[PDB]
């Protein structure tokens, strides 16, 4: 009950009470504030939100982790943003380009080192279609000016070089990294084809924004969208190229998957180019059908007819998936804790498998995300914002994965899909239901107690 | 489309004809991709010696490094003490990355906290951050000790760890008697092994520098063992087992094997085992201190020699036959305990395995990389097996270490075709394995990408990867292995010979083509 | 032609153009080979369900069996006793084959003699052969005991081992007090495990049958452990280690781990370790006897319950979590020693490993073969992991064992698509893996050939082999592994999950084709 | 070691044997005398093994199924009897071949009748007929069946010749009954003889009245080369380079049609005299085909054998022989230059089955190594007649040496290298002496011909100069 959860909800300062609530979110929960020091939080940094999330999945561009070696090393290939390309030749997603700052670079700056690095990148990787420079913590503290270096080298090499001031100490979490990376996209990449009219546009031109192709989720969404008669001109960042970002201002509709990480750019495109945008949810058959119908409602009747055809075609497959896996998953309760979008976007498929969601929370989401989350959750459920480490299933990240695993609760990685996926679309729903069954009903959870104890 | 009776994950779901057609449409319509012929030409160029010459002229660009930053090693050192919380003064994203890295390698919970320094700390410093972080950490996680390292931001803005912790104790945020050892770990100096060295030296100086008046060397009849940056639990276990078999009293300083191998019994233990504060306080009373990885324990060596007055032996890493023999002999000399017959039988069994597998191991060419001590021990063992370590790469090595490895190689006729590289990354090694192809690679999971690249050139140019080192992400429970001592030597030898034999079996599986050599008995 | 700087062995020397031309000339001129289209047609036919129906109708033909003859197991049992020479009454070619088999599996010397019965001995028996052989063996190799088994020739002509040995002692060829236990091991009955059972029962009967008057059950406060036909040294070692951890006094009867793991220290040891004659004589005084592999120790169980009056517990092989738990609890109940905290922690660590790798292991399909107890323990562990043991084959299995394994499969949701085959060989399993393809095979080295066959049908039809069992010839030092207890379960789990991961890496290494799923972290 | 020292050593080794065993073993140990041409005056061979002395000899089944008949690839060989004999011999010999295993080639598979108690009690003739029917059903591309008898077959009175006759007449298929029961004879030599008799009686004369084969003056067959690691291929490439046409290969990579075509060749080149002299003499007396022994072990023996073979043909073949020798001279000279300085002066002790203890001596001498002890498992006295002139003076000769005897000989002589089988390899590796498997080529090879000499030299250097042999003593002892 609500009373029980309130009773369930540290020195005097440890704020934490405002970030915990029982399901205008601002009057109920307080979000996007500083983490309490020394409390083992899950939050990343602005560099992770910019390099690791927004810019890193862009395959034909080379992203330089400007600064010491650690930040680039720990984020190398850790995110499963899938792509197609020849790595090291025309795609560089899983590679780690770093300036590897030393003591002399801290003392005297690394602007000359950055220029030399850009020259060497051009020499050794000629097929790169652009360079981004993701700043790490020392860059903004030693007075380095990467904007001037980027301008000079871009003019000299006729290359698009995007300086991103994504120093980790900026902001409270990866959300400011998302904002900074979106601003960099707007300032350096988005408006490159403003005077270019050589692109042949169609009335059914859509772009996919904020889908990072985790396990191929964006591909599973795109196949449904194109089966519907639409043309996905742009799809970034997941399996995204720089040309797609440049061609995004030419589409007729923007489909934003992660509102948290791309609302800035969606709003900017709406003000500037007049492109309407809306959110879509392809998680679970019910949300997928609802989103497909809503998308088709923005076009002529032929798109709606093709949408009905697609829904009818895919109905038997997800119906068979439900018939197979729902009996093994009825009456199971789920609690979640993911970064900024998934904590409310995953409820649909859990309900489509007969599961009850009793808990969710966000690492870094803002109060608008909690506004959206309130209706998606039932009452008397605990909501937590930036909850510290201190049900039948818990869906969260890798760092809490092993804590909850050793506490005995079956756990699912809701960041990387536990190295599985995709989870979006109908094929994603099939994979997701199979993974839910394999994790929840595994015998390994029945053997935690020794028979002699 | 999915069959409910056979559900495909991303592989091979995206190999379906509809997915293939959609991806082809994407590429042809909007990606503006380079033509496949240009991509093939550029790849072939990257496989050549002209590209290698350009690659090795690199000055400012680092591609695919084989090292991490200091606070990671500092966290690993802090995890080796009893009920100790690693506390990294600086930004929280660093701690998130550290915990994710160690979680992926060990597949265990990793405990670490940050004071979450932000732009406000960029101007006034992180003094308030340190006070609040120490208070909250002690109140919430109840550790017996908080070991403080730094991120690059705290080092750049010049935060005084000593003064900050002293002020925290004076203002009542933490008790004056609560142990808060600290170490400055500048991520732009050295690598993670340097951070381990700095953290251990800081803890030792905290617990022993002010109480040297009553310390007598050898008064507890024990030998201190400092393992360094070690990511195999079997290494700690084998050192403790070998010392127990000899009957040698020892104190393993920074022992994290218990907290990195907690059982799944239904309860979460944030702390388990570790070096106690009493052990660290009594460390100056030991007979001697033996550094398992001397090439990244320089600062620890200076502290132990100059403060504890311990005559630290000039021992190499106890890796392989000869160096394990010298380690055991030195321990026997220090402690006065004879080497027991069980260890002699273990050594004889290792030699027996060597004689059994020498025909398949002889002459094999290897590209290897990793930390300095690990790399040199692997090179020494490979030379003992009659193998050829052609490429020896160490991103965090120095000129003195390179000189030592060159001296090791010169003493063996099998090190004639061997070159040692320091300051080079895995792109350099990719160029090396393309232009001078070895039989196998030995290294962490990152080398897998190099393998893929080699397979792109051809099956006859593919260099398989043998996964020994840190971090290993794509295989399960390999962190449980051993690389030290005779047991670690046997495990490494078995891995090498069986990798050779698996490669041979794969090459000879072609029916009526190469299966004349598909021998049942090898 | 050969290059002195790069010398090619048969592979890839015979892939050269001149060798290919010479082989093509041979084939086209004189081999009268069937056309390649006909060969491909017949292969595709052999891969079909019609061929499977024809194959499973076999009654007289056995192709690629998965078992050996009894005297092999008798020799293995005899090697487990102190200074005991295996002596196989019969033809010497049998002993040559036994020694070659065990040498190839263990890569260790194997001592065994024969009396070299010939055509003359086929008419008047091998009495003179036995007398001369016993005298020669005792004089030359100086064993404390000679354990006598038989070959098929000695069984067919009906040589009386008891009468022959008694006569040999009567005429003074060997001393009357010298221990010469004997066993009849007909190769046309059962298999090698039956021979192990017969030899152990013969030794136990020789040492205990006539001296039961002064025996009191439980008077020495020990438990007898009979391991059966075991070709993993780690299994003996793990049983001894676990029994020592619990504080349980034990007597491992037939312990060959020392003589099969002698060190290479410049001298050759014909004998090393083994069960002593004092232990065998005192065995009836134990609290109880535990048979580690009860499904091929029926005669031993009959003798132990009938003569020693030991209430042998109904226990499965200590393979996997649940059966290791039951073995430990039964040992605790018999001895009265509580299960210590170390074994509980080891169990928890095995469960942790199970939880870490359950995503990759769940739902994976396995064909598997081996000996009855090993196969049933492996099936039980696979069911504990969430895997599907689709094809369960045991050539030396019987109807009662098949019923027990069916009862095991019916108690698990993952045994639905599982079928148990007894009396079937590896050609039957080849048909099974062609018509109902599993993800992996688990068995000895012979299964490698099946893998080759599957790869001939296509890379998508290839069934990779996981080498667990006996004999493993194409890999080195795998005989040192463990399959019993929590340690053996961890080793098996690591092998399985890492085999899955290597297969996934190989299937996703295609650049710009399937390498979108070539994940660094798995 | 001088002659008297070797005789004294023989006496000390024999001292521990019982009276009968010592008297029997004194006839099988000798000090070599290269001037002696009658080996029965110094050594006695092809006798019964002393019971309970750990001999290395196999059985007649091993010499027939494992040696002569098994390498035939398109034939299916049934190990008639219990399962063990066929199981232990499956794929244990590296007789290389080309073919699709299970479709048209069956070398590495194990076909057995898997005798049970009822088959022992009531016989296995009906089981053999049904097995032949099932073989024909499931392996339609087999070009013949052989039935290798194991020990129980000859003791229960089974008539496999009648079954073979009836089933061969019914199926129009060649079924060869081989009476190779293991108890027959004293070693694998009788197995070789029985298998040769079976070839002569059932396979060799199948095309006696056939004349469709186009014969050339340069027609040769290779008899007794079993392609261990590709040895026969490396010999055959050299033979074809001299302009000769190799029609048959016995039996490594050998087909049944090559055996049937052998009586059409102009010369028989016998590598293994021990296992194929019977069939070679039969072919000489029946078809008038001359036979000569050749040696392709090492460069000097290969060159001598090539010239001797070319001397049996016209001058064009001799010109081609000289061209081949000139072509391969630089390669083996480079091999010698690289490896002889690493191997010169080393001492080798050998103990192999019946041909290699004397055939490989030239290869060792080509690298500067001297053979100080040699012996056979199952050779006759003609093999020793050929062996004494090859061996040096005052060297050791052992026939059917026992484990104790050969271990003591190694202990007293202390050679640098030992070449023997798998049942002594680990004994001598633990004793500390570098060991090379001279049966399977230690899973390496080929060793025949110029291409094999490079591998042989590299393997000798690899084993003999391995660092492991310098690490057997712990530094604290
Ligand atoms: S971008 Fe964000 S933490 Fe919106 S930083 Fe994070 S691939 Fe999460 S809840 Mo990892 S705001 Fe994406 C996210 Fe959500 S990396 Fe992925 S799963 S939908
Ligand atoms: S056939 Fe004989 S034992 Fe002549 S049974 Fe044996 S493949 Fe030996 S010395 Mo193994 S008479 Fe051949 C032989 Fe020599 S199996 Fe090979 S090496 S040249
Ligand atoms: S919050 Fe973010 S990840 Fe942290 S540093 Fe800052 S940009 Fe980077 Fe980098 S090298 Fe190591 S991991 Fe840091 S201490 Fe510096
Ligand atoms: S001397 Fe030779 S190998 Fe020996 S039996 Fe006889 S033919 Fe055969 Fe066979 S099944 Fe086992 S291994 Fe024998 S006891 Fe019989
Ligand atoms: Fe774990
Ligand atoms: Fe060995």
């Amino acid at each position: 009950s609500r009373e029980e959860v309130e009773s369930l909800i540290y020195p005097e300062k440890a704020d934490r009470n405002k970030h915990l609530a029982v399901n205008q979110s601002k009057k109920c929960i307080i979000s996007n504030k500083k983490s309490q020091p020394g409390l083992m939080t899950i939050r990343g940094c602005a560099y992770a939100g910019s390099k690791g999330v927004v810019w890193g999945p862009i395959k034909d561009m080379i992203h330089i982790s400007h600064g010491p070696v650690g930040c680039g090393q720990y984020s190398r290939a850790g995110r499963r943003n899938y792509y197609i390309g020849t790595t090291g030749v025309n795609a560089f997603v899983t590679m780690n380009f770093t300036s590897d700052f030393q003591e002399k670079d801290i003392v005297f700056g690394g602007d000359k080192k950055l220029a030399k690095l850009i020259d060497e990148v051009e020499t050794l990787f000629p097929l790169n279609k652009g360079i981004s420079v993701q700043s790490e913590c020392p860059i903004g503290l030693i007075g380095d000016d990467i904007e001037s270096v980027s301008k000079v080298k871009g003019a000299e090499l006729s290359k698009t070089i995007v300086p991103v001031r994504c120093e980790g100490f900026r902001g409270v979490s990866q959300s400011l990294g998302h904002h900074i990376a979106n601003d960099a996209v707007r300032d350096w990449v988005l408006g490159k084809r403003d005077e270019d009219t050589t692109f042949a546009s169609t009335p059914y031109d859509v772009a996919i924004i904020g889908d990072y192709n985790i396990g191929g989720d964006a591909w599973s969404s795109r196949i449904l969208l194109e089966e519907m008669g639409l043309r996905c001109v742009a799809q970034w960042s997941g399996d995204g190229s720089i040309s797609e970002i440049e061609l995004t201002p030419k589409v007729k509709l923007n489909l934003v998957h992660c509102y948290r990480s791309m609302n800035y750019i969606s709003r900017h495109m709406e003000e500037k180019y007049g492109i309407p945008w809306m959110e879509y949810n392809f998680f679970g058959p019910t949300k997928t059908i609802e989103s497909l119908r809503a998308i088709a409602a923005k076009f002529d009747e032929s798109i709606q007819k093709k949408c009905e055809e697609v829904i009818a075609k895919y109905k038997p497959e997800w119906e068979a998936v439900v018939a197979k896996y729902r009996p093994r998953l009825e009456g199971k309760r789920v609690m979640l804790y993911i970064g900024g979008l998934r904590p409310r976007h995953v409820i649909g498929a859990y309900e489509d498998l007969g599961m009850e969601v009793v808990g969710t929370g966000y690492e870094f989401a803002h109060n608008d995300d909690y506004d959206r989350t309130m209706k998606e959750m039932g009452d008397s459920t605990l909501l937590y914002d930036d909850v510290t480490g201190y049900p039948d299933l818990i869906g969260s990240g890798i760092k809490e994965k092993f804590i909850f695993q050793k506490m005995g609760i079956p756990f699912r990685e809701m960041h990387s899909w536990d190295y599985s996926g995709p989870y979006h679309g109908f094929d994603g729903f099939a994979i997701f239901a199979r993974d839910m069954d394999m994790t929840l009903n595994n015998p390994c959870w029945k053997k935690l107690q020794a028979p002699w104890e | 489309s999915q069959q409910v009776d056979k559900i495909k994950a991303s592989y091979p779901l995206f190999l379906d004809q509809d997915y293939k057609d959609m991806l082809a449409k994407k590429r042809d319509g909007f990606e503006e991709k380079y033509p496949q012929d240009k991509i093939d030409e550029v790849f072939q160029w990257t496989t050549t010696k002209e590209y290698q010459e350009l690659n090795f002229q690199r000055e400012a660009l680092t591609v695919n490094p084989a090292k991490a930053c200091q606070p990671l090693g500092a966290v690993l050192c802090a995890l080796g003490f009893e009920k100790t919380m690693p506390y990294v003064h600086g930004s929280q994203g660093c701690v998130a990355y550290f915990r994710s890295y160690f979680n992926r390698h060990f597949r265990e919970p990793v405990s670490c906290v940050s004071d979450s320094m932000t732009e406000d700390a960029a101007v006034f410093g992180g003094q308030q951050n340190m006070k609040d972080g120490l208070q909250n950490c002690k109140a919430t996680y109840k550790p017996d000790m908080i070991a403080v390292s730094t991120t690059c931001m705290a080092e750049v803005i010049g935060d005084d760890l000593n003064a900050f912790i002293n002020n925290s104790k004076k203002e009542g945020f933490i008790p004056d008697e609560f142990p808060v050892p600290f170490a400055h770990t500048p991520s732009f100096v050295g690598s993670h092994v340097t951070g381990w060295d700095n953290m251990f030296e800081g803890i030792a100086r905290y617990f022993t520098l002010k109480s040297m008046d009553d310390k007598v060397v050898g008064s507890n009849k024990k030998i201190n063992i400092v393992p360094g940056f070690e990511t195999y639990l079997g290494n700690f276990r084998v050192i403790k087992r070998m010392l127990s078999e000899m009957g040698v009293g020892y104190s393993l300083l920074s022992d994290p094997e218990e907290v990195l191998d907690t059982p799944a019994d239904g309860q979460f233990r944030m702390y388990a085992g570790g070096t106690t504060q009493e052990e660290m306080k009594d460390a100056p009373n030991a007979l001697n201190t033996v550094l398992l990885q001397p090439w990244h324990l320089e600062k620890t060596k200076k502290f132990v020699e100059g403060t504890w007055k311990h005559e630290v032996p000039k021992l190499n890493i106890p890796m392989g036959l000869d160096w394990t023999d010298e380690f055991l002999m030195k321990v026997s000399e220090i402690s006065g305990q004879p080497i027991p017959a069980s260890l002699t039988k273990e050594r004889g069994r290792l030699v027996d395995m060597m004689t059994d597998s020498h025909t398949w191991l002889h002459g094999k060419r290897f590209a290897l990389w990793g930390d300095p001590d690990f790399v040199m021990g692997l090179v020494k063992f490979l030379l003992e097996l009659g193998c050829e370590p052609v490429h020896i790469l160490c991103h965090n090595g120095n000129k003195r270490w390179k000189k030592a490895v060159d001296a090791i190689l010169a003493a063996s006729p099998y090190g004639k075709n061997a070159t040692v590289y320091i300051g080079k990354d895995l792109w350099h090694l990719r160029s090396l394995v393309f232009t001078d192809k070895p039989d196998f690679m030995i290294g962490n999971s990152y080398g897998k990408f190099i393998q893929r690249d080699t397979l792109h050139k051809g099956k006859e140019f593919e260099v398989p990867l043998i996964r020994i080192g840190f971090p290993i992400f794509d295989r399960h429970h390999l962190h449980r292995s051993t690389t030290l001592g005779y047991e670690g030597a046997m495990q490494i030898l078995t891995t090498l010979v069986n990798s050779i034999l698996e490669r041979l079996d794969e090459e000879t599986r072609g029916m009526q083509a190469t299966d004349y050599n598909h021998d049942l008995v090898r």
